């Protein structure tokens, strides 16, 4: 009645008010976002960002296709039976088709083959990801020499104590490799 | 229903269109071929598809009429406008906003 | 609507004072500075949006001492 | 022949010719549509998350402009986001016939650009989406990085502002109608919208739940 | 000191990431040098600007 | 072409109004999401409510196949003409009023009642099924909160012993801050606030499609120019209902002595060139400081609530808003 | 044009379908507002999983598995390892199997996180949203340090126990998340359990039963839900689960609502996991075992079968030996299953994906049996559906 | 700054190999690509990375071997020289072509000068090789850039 729609409204009149100051106090806090194009992000030490080559190291033996998921790296090779040993000529990787899973730089005895950490590989054609050899052969981009961006640090790299990586003036990774070589 | 057959170079309609909006029909089959204009077409091979196109309804006109029924045939013009490349009747647009080179990359013949 | 007087005291001087305010105080202000950050911007708006390609807040370029 | 695959030569001359005026004007229009570019909320397999987590916090997607909007006709940027089998393959398509005429898609992760792992033996994956529809901005990683799908953005704006205003008679696609006859035998159509009240589950058959 | 491809260094400075870690440079370039870096099961190689880097004897 | 000066300076005021309102929400929003917002585009944002209008021009306002053709182009230009013509009412500043009707908080309920046939030959003329569902729906919904709203405009022209907008706000001048009407009617102020936001902002509206009710609501089949009188019209009418809040209950252009210290939301010192013109504009515009605390109150108050169904949202304005809106009517008498 | 008939109106809920696990089409038909007949059209996201795997080896297919279940990753990887580990006999080193357990765990978070995301949406409150990918993000760059990836295509799991073992400031890492987002699951808790809006539309709302809801074959926090206590981690007795202590969470109401407080706390059980499994790690720390392989390098306690990451190396022609199998490991969407049956070769004859998510979904046509057109996202929402585990 | 007028387009004809420094989040290089356009240039934007040697890819033909995926055998599909092939086609109507390499900063130092030397010894064919990043978009040759 007339007693009522202003007792039966503060049930839900109030928890708006108590729903405002806990939205309005989100405002305060600082604002966690990794803006991509002047604070890059720093890959882990295990990111799998595209391979880089080494030329005179692949004796073709093709151990990259028969592991691969797709059987991706062409390799083009003679057998080159006047020295007496099988030595290739070509080999690339097609970007695109190659998924970065990373089962060649794992079965390879010589030490060939192994990722870089770029990852802003976005071209206009696809023809254009198919990598050379001399072109996947080529320097990483590291994103820590470069004059724009401030790259900021991943978690799980920050110091122990700390969830962001923001305002972070000094400090390392959470764990020492060798503290207990002259303790123990 | 209107059953179709949507790809890049070839969009197969089952109906007869009028003035855009498509109406299904029954026994007629729309073809566009390049609706985005990645081949510059010429006056020859815009008339050699209608020996496969006529031909490949009229060959398989005795199926069902199901969307992959459509999209057998418009299968086989896909790899018709493709072997007109590769005998170098047509070529690639370049007015093309984009170039990406859907159907292999230019190259030339026997080294 | 007075000519040239007054309307430059809103549309340009003020204007150029509060973008040198913004770049300044936006991420390290308090939470007092950012309520009050965002009223002089809703009301220097046809002031603000004259000079708005002119300023660029891009980072400055850094130095590469490592 | 000569050359496999030829490219056709540029008879038109391409006067593309203009003032200061209206190159000043035709900044205006570039900047304002690389600028606030607004996606379709499209997305089929694992690289949604990759783009879903760019929507949030840690990657803000709505820095560069780009406001979601979830159907084709206000959106015109759509990113192809995971992977187009047969079905989905024209569900796909019609999402592109019905969006304003400056569309630009970017194909996003290794199974939109060539079907990446489904290249060697999937019965059923469109291998690369520029089989179906024309694709502005590449890009591969299987998933993308959220810092990636940024970049592919950054190269998509440099494509934008490329573009010229008079040549936006291209931007409209062209009829080259024919028209045959055929003698298929139509059939009815299987999936009528009918699952529970369909009179097929409410009792078991005869001949077969004596045994039962 | 100049870093021939084939040298074993390590990281020396402290405000990088790549704190402490040592492997095998390859692929010395004009003003750069890319280390691969060997750590646990895929092996990362991550270039620095060819100082920096202590070698190991 | 507009030879009148005020009809000029209205246009202005009412257009630079929607950019602020748009650049508020996309600033407010993503405050309360811990992320940026627009950067990159002018110097923080302010070219994203320029650059996002601009691109609806030039994009090609294509019809679907089978619709009406002369009811999907007067579709959006029913819903914002009588949200623009009731901006005729505002009297913002002390030495400016556009036209002193007799009446105008009855003209604006009147014109803000054809806003539902706007939604109605949008919603059938776009000719899908998803759209006849949620053009009827959105039609629905402008009709239930509109008894409420002009029973809260009746009990606030009681105290005023008239309609006109200039002696509403005459009214609260002579107390400066004790004599605004939200003290005398606090549960009249609270029917107007929920139902004005239940018109126009986008927590009650069914166009965010991720309850999937519908497929995207009513305007699900426009583009172009014909959305961007969807879009950058939705806003107008959040101003206007913003605006008429901090006229009728709140005194448009009332304050008391301005000779303060430096606490004041202004700079430091007492005169300075920086103060005389944020007191002038003040002294031309002093409802707009008061105007964009509800634009920022309604932006504010979308991430507060939870999304309200439809069938709770029509249980909202018939069941709560209207009892509550006649017994304030009483109150506001003597009884 | 449309007309209004008196007919029971049929919509299509289209591919388009703009949510956060996949593609659906439900012809759904409505009878002026309760729904009355609902057809799941699936298999748009069909890329043939079970025919690419008669043609690839072990080793090739880890990176193609965790795309089934994608919203969580090494999952998927479990139960394809252990497909050959199982049935070779090949023997898992301890420290490993303590190794799968936290990573095990540390996806069911991640799983539960983005479950929560889209369904508190769904179901009214749009801003935590934001506020949950947030906490999703530590759980990848955690991910990030030990696996080259973030959530998916990790190859981290193989048949002789794990890949490579974890980084050096890791253990302490988790614990600083591990013990900050364990406050945060009582905070979602109070969000639907508190405010009488939320349970105004989950209680009653796509309710089962015990005994239809094991007849139609149900797993995980749909079956616990409805009062069964079934969780394969305690029954099977599996990769030492069997050395912590531990609940399975009940609530036996049925409803929308008893799915609710069963994946919230499930949650909060993994954590416990997690922190009993750090501290019962074999070797501790790998900061801490490399410098006691340091130290006493000859031959300890350390550099024994366990302690180690793997347990041999395996070549890349490992054949899979004759015989069958179905090896099964509670997902965070239900049992996930293979059926692999294999011939000598290095490539089996069949591999038969359980999907814990395509056998929760026939329910649903049954679940949307009288109820309104507003709830049905709320029913499609908490099945915890990702489409690709259903569609393959 | 806002306006820009048609300096770009005889800086290129002047030194014959620029090298932008552009905004790293895109969107304003490609406002010199219109300009550059407009006055009869046509452009080629390929990828720097994207390219092996340059030797055997702008001036020579290249074997580009296809993603054989082990249903195929190792094919090699020689790829006309590209700049070569696209100034034939082009008539001499128009001017030249420019070669807008984007993501140019990963190339070496000696394919900075190998494109500086090329754009002299081949008439009516610029490059326009995008390297860096800088608060406002601002230009200069390639031959101060190598020797920086
Ligand atoms: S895997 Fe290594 S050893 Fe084998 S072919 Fe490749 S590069 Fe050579
Ligand atoms: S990156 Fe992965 S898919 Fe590509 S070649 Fe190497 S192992 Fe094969
Ligand atoms: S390539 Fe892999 S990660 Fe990318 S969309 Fe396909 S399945 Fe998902």
């Amino acid at each position: 009645q007339i007693t009522n729609y202003a007792k039966e409204a503060v049930q839900s009149a109030k928890y708006i008010g108590q729903g405002l100051s806990v939205t309005f106090d989100h405002m305060r806090r600082r604002p966690i976002t990794v803006q991509y194009p002047y604070e890059k992000l720093i890959p882990s030490e295990r990111f799998r960002g595209r391979i880089h080559f080494e030329f005179d190291k692949c004796i073709a033996c093709e151990v990259c296709v028969r592991v691969c998921p797709i059987n991706l790296p062409v390799v083009d090779w003679v057998f080159n039976k006047e020295l007496k040993k099988k030595e290739l000529k070509h080999y690339s990787i097609d970007f695109g088709v190659c998924i970065f899973c990373a089962n060649c730089v794992e079965y390879c005895p010589t030490n060939c083959l192994s990722v870089t950490e770029e990852y802003e590989l976005a071209t206009y054609d696809r023809h254009e990801l198919n990598y050379d050899s001399v072109a996947m052969g080529r320097i990483p981009y590291k994103v820590t020499q470069d004059p724009m961006v401030t790259p900021i640090r991943e978690f799980a790299y920050l110091p122990a104590g700390v969830m962001s990586g923001h305002d972070l003036p000094a400090g390392a990774q959470r764990a020492g490799e060798r503290p207990e070589a002259i303790a123990n | 229903m209107l059953l179709k057959s949507t790809t890049r170079h070839v969009h197969i309609y089952a109906g007869h269109v009028v003035d855009g909006e498509v109406h299904p029909d029954t026994e007629t089959l729309t073809l566009n071929v390049d609706p985005d204009n990645e081949l510059e077409w010429n006056e020859a091979a815009l008339a050699k598809v209608e020996a496969k196109f006529r031909e490949l309804v009229a060959n398989a006109a005795g199926e069902d009429l199901t969307e992959y029924n459509l999209r057998r045939i418009g299968s086989d013009l896909e790899h018709f406008i493709r072997s007109l490349l590769m005998q170098g009747e047509i070529g690639y647009n370049l007015n093309s906003r984009v170039r990406n080179y859907s159907l292999g990359i230019p190259r030339v013949n026997h080294s | 609507g007075v000519y040239g007087a007054l309307a430059g005291l809103y549309l340009l001087v003020v204007p150029a004072i509060v973008y040198a305010y913004l770049n300044a105080r936006w991420y390290v202000a308090s939470s007092f500075e950012r309520a009050f950050m965002y009223f002089l911007v809703t009301f220097f708006f046809p002031g603000l949006l004259l000079l708005a390609p002119f300023i660029n807040f891009r980072p400055q370029p850094r130095s590469l001492n490592s | 022949p000569a050359i496999l695959n030829p490219i056709a030569r540029p008879e038109v001359p391409q006067e593309l010719a203009e003032n200061i005026i209206l190159t000043s004007l035709n900044d205006v229009y570039d900047w304002a549509r690389l600028s606030s570019l607004w996606p379709l909320m499209y997305g089929t397999a694992c690289c949604f998350i990759e783009f879903a987590a760019m929507i949030g916090s840690r990657f803000d997607f709505d820095r560069f402009g780009l406001v979601p909007r979830n159907s084709p006709r206000q959106a015109d940027l759509i990113i192809t986001s995971g992977t187009i089998t047969m079905k989905m393959a024209p569900a796909l398509v019609r999402l592109y016939e019905q969006m304003p005429s400056p569309k630009y898609v970017i194909a996003m992760g290794a199974c939109t650009i060539t079907g990446g792992m489904f290249s060697s033996d999937s019965y059923s994956a469109v291998r690369g989406v520029d089989k179906l529809i024309p694709v502005d901005v590449y890009l591969p990683g299987c998933p993308p990085r959220p810092e990636a799908i940024m970049d592919a953005i950054v190269k998509l704006r440099k494509k934008i502002a490329n573009e010229h205003i008079n040549e936006r008679g291209n931007l409209a696609q062209t009829h080259r109608l024919f028209t045959a006859k055929h003698k298929m035998k139509p059939v009815p159509p299987i999936l009528t919208g009918q699952y529970l009240n369909a009179p097929s589950r409410q009792a078991p058959p005869p001949a077969l739940a004596a045994a039962m | 000191m100049t870093i021939l491809p084939g040298m074993t260094v390590k990281v020396t400075n402290p405000n990088d990431t790549y704190y402490q870690f040592q492997g095998i440079v390859q692929r010395i370039t004009d003003g750069k040098v890319a280390v691969l870096f060997e750590g646990g099961n895929w092996d990362k190689l991550v270039t620095f600007q060819a100082s920096e880097l202590e070698p190991v004897v | 072409l507009w030879l009148p000066l005020p009809m000029l300076m209205m246009l202005i005021v009412a257009t630079v109004g929607v950019l602020v309102a748009v650049w508020l929400e996309r600033k407010i929003s993503a405050a309360v999401q811990q992320r940026i917002g627009p950067e990159y585009i002018g110097p923080l944002g302010i070219l994203a409510p320029l650059a996002d209008g601009l691109k609806l021009i030039f994009k090609e306002d294509v019809l679907p196949a089978n619709s009406d053709r002369w009811l999907f182009t007067l579709g959006p230009a029913v819903v914002v003409i009588p949200v623009f013509l009731s901006y005729i009412i505002v009297p913002f500043g002390q030495n400016l009023l556009i036209s002193n009707l007799a009446m105008g908080v009855f003209l604006w309920i009147a014109l803000s009642s054809i806003a539902p046939i706007g939604l109605l030959m949008a919603g059938y003329a776009s000719n899908n099924k998803y759209s006849l569902l949620g053009g009827l729906r959105a039609a629905a919904q402008s009709i239930s909160y509109e008894i409420p709203l002009a029973l809260a405009v009746l009990a606030v022209a009681m105290m005023s012993n008239g309609l006109g907008t200039v002696e509403i706000v005459e009214q609260q001048s002579q107390y400066g801050i004790l004599s605004w009407n939200v003290w005398r009617q606090p549960i009249g102020f609270l029917v107007f606030w929920i139902a004005a936001l239940a018109e126009c902002e986008r927590l009650p509206f069914d166009l965010p499609e991720a309850e999937e009710e519908l497929v995207a609501g009513y305007q699900t089949e426009y583009a172009g120019m014909k959305f961007a009188l969807f879009y950058l019209g939705a806003y107008v009418n959040l101003v206007l209902s913003a605006l008429l809040v901090s006229v009728l209950y709140f005194g448009g252009w009332s304050f008391p002595i301005p000779l303060e210290t430096i606490a004041n939301l202004l700079g430091v010192s007492e005169t300075n060139p920086f103060l005389q013109i944020a007191f002038a504009v003040l002294g031309i515009t002093m409802t707009l400081i008061k105007a964009y605390f509800f634009v920022f109150l309604a932006i504010l108050l979308r991430w507060t609530v939870p999304r309200v169904r439809i069938d709770q949202l029509l249980d909202l304005g018939w069941k709560f808003l209207l009892p509550v809106g006649l017994v304030n009517l009483l109150l506001t008498a003597g009884l | 044009k449309i007309e209004t008939r008196t007919e029971p109106m049929v919509i299509n809920m289209g591919p388009h379908h703009p949510s956060m696990h996949g593609v659906l089409r439900l012809m759904v038909t409505l009878d002026g507002e309760d729904v009355i007949d609902c057809e799941p059209v699936i298999g748009y996201l069909h890329r043939g999983m079970e025919k690419i795997a008669e043609n690839r080896t072990n080793i090739m297919f880890i990176p193609y598995v965790s795309r089934w279940d994608y919203a969580a990753g090494m999952f998927n990887e479990a139960v394809t390892v252990n497909a050959p580990e199982k049935l070779a006999g090949i023997p898992v080193p301890k420290r490993a199997s303590y190794i799968r357990v936290i990573m095990l765990e540390l996806n069911r978070i991640a799983n539960h996180l983005l479950w929560l995301g889209p369904f508190l949406a769904d179901v009214g409150a749009q801003t935590p949203f934001f506020y949950i990918f947030r906490e999703r993000e530590y759980i990848y760059d955690l991910f990030e340090a030990a696996t080259g990836m973030r959530f998916i295509n990790n190859n981290y799991f193989r048949i002789g126990g794990v890949a490579a073992d974890l980084t050096y400031g890791w253990v302490t890492k988790c614990r600083d998340f591990c013990d900050y987002f364990l406050p945060k699951v009582d905070e979602y808790e109070r969000l639907i359990t508190n405010n009488p809006i939320f349970v105004r539309r989950l209680q009653g709302v796509g309710k089962i039963s015990r005994e239809e809801a094991i007849n139609w074959g149900l797993s995980g926090p749909m079956l616990r839900a409805s009062g069964v206590k079934w969780d394969l981690r305690k029954v099977d007795h599996y990769e030492c689960y069997d050395d912590f202590d531990w609940d399975v969470p009940v609530a036996t109401e049925g409803d929308c609502l008893a799915r609710y407080i069963v994946r919230i706390q499930e949650m909060r059980e993994s954590v416990k996991i997690i922190r009993q499994a750090l501290d019962g790690l074999p070797g501790g720390p790998y900061e801490n075992l490399e410098a006691k392989r340091m130290l006493e390098g000859a031959k300890s306690e350390w550099n024994g079968f366990d302690y180690q990451y793997i347990g041999k190396k395996l070549s890349p022609t490992f054949k899979i030996p004759k015989g069958e199998h179905y090896v099964r490991v509670e997902s965070g969407k239900g049992e996930l299953g293979i059926y692999l049956i294999g011939d000598d070769n290095v490539f089996p004859w069949r591999w038969k994906i359980r999907p814990p998510d395509f056998n929760n979904l026939q329910v649903l046509p049954q679940l949307l049996k009288g109820m309104k057109v507003a709830d049905i996202v709320a029913i499609l929402g908490s099945i915890d559906v990702i489409m690709g585990s259903v569609d393959r | 700054g806002l306006l820009a007028g048609y300096q770009f387009v005889k800086d290129l004809e002047s030194a014959g190999a620029l090298a932008l420094f552009v905004p790293p989040e895109g969107g304003f290089e490609g406002r010199y690509q219109r300009r550059l356009r407009s006055k009869g240039y046509t452009t080629l934007p390929m990828s720097a990375p994207g390219l092996g040697d340059l030797a055997a890819y702008l001036t020579q033909e290249h074997g580009i071997r296809p993603a054989h995926t082990g249903k195929e055998d190792i094919r090699v599909y020689f790829q006309p020289p590209l700049v070569t092939y696209h100034l034939e086609n082009l008539p001499p109507n128009a001017k030249g072509l420019v070669l807008w390499l984007i993501d140019g900063k990963r190339l070496s130092k000696q394919e900075f000068a190998y494109l500086a030397q090329l754009t002299q010894t081949l008439p009516k064919f610029k490059v326009v090789v995008e390297v860096g990043g800088d608060r406002v978009v601002r230009w200069e040759p390639l031959a101060d850039w190598v020797a920086a």
